[PDB]
């Protein structure tokens, strides 16, 4: 009873999470084989292939797109969480539940609908032209702006909740003391509120950034052939080319950033207390 | 004034594509760029499609099963973590935090590699296990967070009053955790109805799901039958969530 | 006339907490607001500090209106009950927080902070986070933080409520000495009568948002104005004494529950009026006799003898059936004192040591 | 008739020995109060008595039956918590009857027992009222009622009346004493207050760092302390130094206190050249007024301050040596002779045979 559930959950997690992760982390140090996908030869040829400009230019573009999407999510989500906490407590769960209702429809259908809504001859251009604000139709498809907009639209709710949890747990008398001591909104926000909510920011950034570089359908539908993410390369290597060690080597760059962000989160949590 | 405007703008930005899909469901244009009258042809055409309906049924059943199993396991784990006090609790907390903050592509790749090595054909079992695995942490977090809304000394009072370990769970812990259990089931159902990466990686030809069918139709072109299916599923999920809430309360 | 409030009204969600308050605070004095739970003292403290806005009235310092000036621009500081004490900065930064927002040159921040920490005896703990310290150290850090900016009045809200019974007595005298040495008026909110009696120079008693009595502790304790103040501070014994006839100017004849006892009345009355005679527990005497016969005064009847250590309290039931509640010192070693139960004793006062109310 | 006998109990927690050794016997039909500063370990004793913790060594017996290893579900011992440990989703009736419903009690007797147990608590009306709609005092009353119904042989209380205000606490003190007298079972109380312990308890045990210091009647602890810590813990005391010169009679010993000779009462055997402690309480010191060389007999000191507590006047007297002496009296404003004598040469006297003398 006391230990049975712990043993069950630990066994499940070990079998389904870390054992396959260690299996893949060793797959990069293998040799391509057409029979069993692996040959027990310890070679480093997989990693040095990533240093070619062709296989390096895409990584930087994906990193830039993810950074812009994460920053946009932060800027659009921090005010939303702050303003939600300043509302009557009888309406908070209702507004916090409406952020999830759109998730019931599949993400691919929503991305397709957004693609239709932003088309050159479609809506948001005829409407913006009938009421005169812009002279010519706006062309946004097959550009990084479309990819960033889609990523922000898909992954926005995943960042608001940690920020709301961090904000709602704040101590009210701490802000009152700052106001009494002679602090305006700006100085308070810089030097008291923001330091106390760093773990929420780090958690939101972790939840927004890493998924944003594995979403291949967004780039496939609204990015084109010049705007590619890591997920597209990984899918091509794992389902068409059948070069598994290359995908295993590529995933290590994704794991390293996660480890670094986890370390930053741990140091921030230690310093906060 | 300006606060409500910002909140309304965010909500509209989040909700505009859904209204567009719903409107284009009853539209007449095949591409759906413009509006050319009101028809009901798309619903009739969808009613005769077989693969799409099979994919929708498979997706709904998969979501229900995964949500149930994940809710059960997560509730048990959260109760175990809260009831017993030990030095290893932060270790399990960090374990679940790390498994929560992991990329979808890496998890899908690892699960595919493990299943290929083990010698298991892809299909129902692989998809169900992957869905349970990636839906586990959220239910644990929800039930774990809810429990500390009450004092811990209540269990000691029950022990002093003459209560066994089995009666405590039935008569105290479960009454106070049912609202959290329902929330976990609803959240698990929502997550499993939107995943496209893991499902696209660990699926098989025998079991066909809605994301894969839509992705296949994308290359050639999609019809407003997808719109009709989407609005029907929206209505079904809307009645399902209120039914679950009524059952919980 | 430092801070004056005229016609201040405050309604919270349609419920009125401060009907009408007129109050003037002088310069260089200790003022304590006293009362039961939920009487709006904290509302007045917040309104003076600038945390809330009034619905009517005017507030001034030095003849300058502050009714709508926000809290950042007012020369008034407050000490919080919970010791806010930002956890991510050290004691030095906590104390210097106020100076950095007033654009103080860097050549004087350190000496001022060090002197402020000296005033509260916290030199050595200059660099320690606000979690390695105890309650008293945290309270002293907060007090030092409030007094750096040199405000015109310091506001305290239940500052020493969460400490033990030993540090409390020391820090009461410490706060009084600090107020005497520095030279600004102090406003205190507390629920303890002993603190207000031993630490203040002027006490205001509030109940349900209205001022009941304001004055020095001697007048508040020993010359109450109504029946609420006489009873909130210390035990009281109320006796009904209807006047049937009056003998002379001050010496009035009163039938004190069917007795024959004349008292002092300093205001005009007429025969047939109803007067309340109030006496403290320590201003009553008893008479012990072995014989069961009732004499020497009214009836006597003892329930128990409390023996709370320092003092011994005895119940004296009279003929009418009301308690008396005598309190007097317990000298053990005594050749003729030691108590006896269930006897027929007598009760007496000390010839106009009482208080008479209309 | 002994009820609980603790013999040789030792408890070590995380490598730290909270209770090194403890021998204590609890009788039948009394109000026992455990007193001490924070961190002495009263709560540990309470929890081992109730059975929520296990002992590293020793034996615990009730009615000559050993229950040292019996789990904390079969003991006839009930406890009252500080937070009242109240179930939120149940009602007052359900909370009170939780204990009876799980002892295989017949259903024909559950309702009258609970309903009459609420009578001893004065909560007749609120039988069907849920918590979080009741005040703190009513919640404490519910907790006491819940603990009482099972009819235990020993009820344990842990700082029950710490969170309430003054008057309500004073009322519940007498209410609890009356309840203990009416029921007929032994109560154990853990508290930090002093007057609270002195008002009710028939036996006071003082603990410090896991050690028992004194055990006796409230008179026997307030008026006959055994060591300096006990004397200084309850009330205020004045520590004076003296040196024994010679013995006058069987109950009088000459000594030199603070540089001036005096007569004191010492019972135990003494020898010349020994150092003794003379402890006096503030109420027992009489101070006279010396305007111009009048009544200058006894110890000589100067008064520096006069504090007014409302009921009592507090005066501090500074002696020639430099030792602070604190004197407490009453306050009679409407009484001639009294009033302020801010600065002059005062004299301090005390009534004979009111001293407490301690050796070493």
């Amino acid at each position: 009873f006391q230990n049975v559930v712990i043993v069950t959950i630990v066994g499940w997690l070990v079998l389904f999470v870390f054992l396959p992760n260690l299996m893949i982390i060793g797959t990069s140090f293998l040799t391509r084989d057409d029979a069993s996908f692996v040959k027990m030869v310890f070679t480093l040829d997989n990693y040095t292939r990533l240093l070619d400009p062709l296989y390096f230019e895409v990584l930087l573009h994906s990193l830039n797109m993810a950074l812009i999407a994460t920053l946009a999510c932060l800027v659009l989500g921090y005010p939303f969480a702050w303003f939600l906490a300043k509302l009557p407590h009888k309406v908070r769960p209702l507004l916090l539940f409406l952020l999830i209702v759109p998730f019931w429809t599949n993400s691919l259908i929503r991305i397709y609908g957004l693609k239709i809504f932003l088309s050159t001859k479609g809506y948001l251009n005829e409407f913006l032209l009938w009421l005169g604000v812009i002279d010519t139709p706006i062309r946004i498809m097959f550009t990084p702006s479309a990819v960033i907009i889609g990523l922000v639209y898909i992954l926005l709710p995943f960042m608001v909740m940690p920020l709301y949890s961090s904000i709602e747990k704040l101590d009210k008398p701490l802000l009152e003391a700052a106001r009494d001591l002679g602090a305006s909104k700006l100085q308070t926000f810089i030097r008291i509120i923001i330091p106390l909510t760093m773990p929420g920011i780090i958690a939101g950034c972790l939840l927004v950034m890493l998924p944003a570089m594995g979403l291949f359908y967004v780039s496939d539908l609204m990015g084109g052939a010049k705007n590619l993410l890591i997920g597209n390369v990984i899918k091509v290597q794992f389902l068409n080319i059948r070069d598994w060690p290359f995908g295993a080597a590529t995933s290590i760059t994704l794991t390293i950033v996660m480890g670094l962000m986890l370390l930053v989160y741990w140091r921030a949590s230690r310093l906060l207390n | 004034l300006l606060r409500g405007g910002f909140m309304t703008a965010i909500y509209a930005y989040l909700y505009i594509p859904i209204i567009i899909l719903i409107v284009n469901s009853f539209n007449s244009s095949r591409f759906g760029i413009n509006w050319q009258g009101f028809t009901t042809k798309w619903y009739s055409l969808l009613m005769n499609n077989d693969s799409l309906l099979q994919a929708a049924q498979h997706s709904l059943t998969m979501a229900v099963f995964s949500a149930t199993f994940a809710t059960l396991i997560g509730s048990l784990t959260a109760v175990a973590l809260y009831r017993y006090r030990f030095r290893g609790k932060p270790f399990v907390s960090g374990m679940l935090f790390v498994v929560m903050m992991s990329p979808d592509i890496v998890m899908a790749i690892s699960l595919l590699v493990l299943f290929m090595l083990l010698g298991i054909q892809l299909g129902f079992w692989s998809l169900l296990f992957s869905h349970i695995t990636f839906c586990l942490p959220f239910v644990v977090v929800t039930v774990y967070s809810r429990l500390k809304g009450f004092d811990v000394r209540m269990l000691e009072a029950a022990k002093d009053l003459g209560a066994s370990e089995f009666t405590i769970l039935r008569k105290i812990i479960l009454p106070l955790a049912m609202p959290a259990v329902a929330a976990g089931w609803v959240l698990s159902f929502t997550l499993s109805m939107d995943d496209v990466v893991v499902s696209s990686f660990v699926t098989g030809p025998s079991y066909e799901i809605l994301p894969l069918k839509i992705y296949s139709m994308v290359k050639v072109g999609v019809s407003p039958e997808v719109n009709a299916l989407a609005t029907i599923l929206l209505v079904l999920s809307l009645v399902m969530v209120i039914a679950s809430q009524l059952i919980a309360r | 006339p430092l801070v004056q409030l005229a016609g201040i009204r405050k309604c919270f969600d349609g419920k009125e907490v401060i009907p009408q308050l007129d109050l003037t605070i002088n310069n260089g004095e200790f003022l304590t607001l006293l009362g039961p739970s939920g009487c709006g003292k904290t509302t007045v403290l917040r309104l003076i500090a600038g945390l809330e806005t009034v619905d009517s009235g005017r507030i001034m310092l030095d003849n300058e209106d502050i009714t709508h000036v926000p809290a950042e621009n007012r020369y008034v500081n407050t000490v919080f009950q919970s010791y806010a004490l930002f956890p991510h900065m050290t004691v030095f930064e906590n104390v210097a927080f106020g100076l950095r927002m007033q654009k103080t040159p860097a050549a004087e921040i350190t000496p001022r902070v060090m002197e402020a920490l000296r005033m509260v005896q916290l030199e050595t703990f200059a660099q320690r986070k606000p979690h390695q310290l105890s309650g008293g150290q945290q309270q002293r850090v907060a007090i030092a933080r409030a007094v750096v900016n040199k405000p015109r009045l310091l506001l305290l809200d239940q500052s020493l409520s969460a400490l033990d019974y030993k540090l409390r007595k020391q820090m009461q005298n410490e706060l009084k000495a600090l107020q005497r040495k520095l030279g600004i008026t102090f406003v205190f909110v507390t629920h303890d009568q002993e603190e207000a009696l031993t630490m203040s120079d002027r006490i205001v008693v509030m109940r349900d948002g209205r001022i009941e009595q304001d004055g020095t502790p001697r007048e508040i304790y020993e010359e109450p104005k109504n029946l609420f103040v006489a009873g909130f501070i210390g035990e009281i014994n109320m006796f009904n004494a209807t006047v049937i006839e009056r003998l002379d100017e001050q010496r009035v004849r009163a039938n004190v529950e069917g007795r024959e006892c004349n008292i002092y009345v300093n205001f005009a009355v007429e025969p047939g009026q109803k007067l309340h005679v109030l006496l403290r527990p320590e201003d009553l005497r008893v008479e012990e006799i072995n014989d069961d016969n009732h004499a020497e005064g009214l009836i006597g009847y003892v329930r128990e003898r409390n023996y709370k250590g320092m003092t011994l309290e005895s119940v004296v039931e009279l003929e009418n059936g009301k308690m008396v509640m005598v309190s007097e010192f317990f000298n053990e070693d005594d050749p003729d004192f030691d108590h006896s139960l269930d006897q027929k004793m007598a009760i007496n006062w000390v010839e106009s040591w009482e208080v008479v109310l209309a």
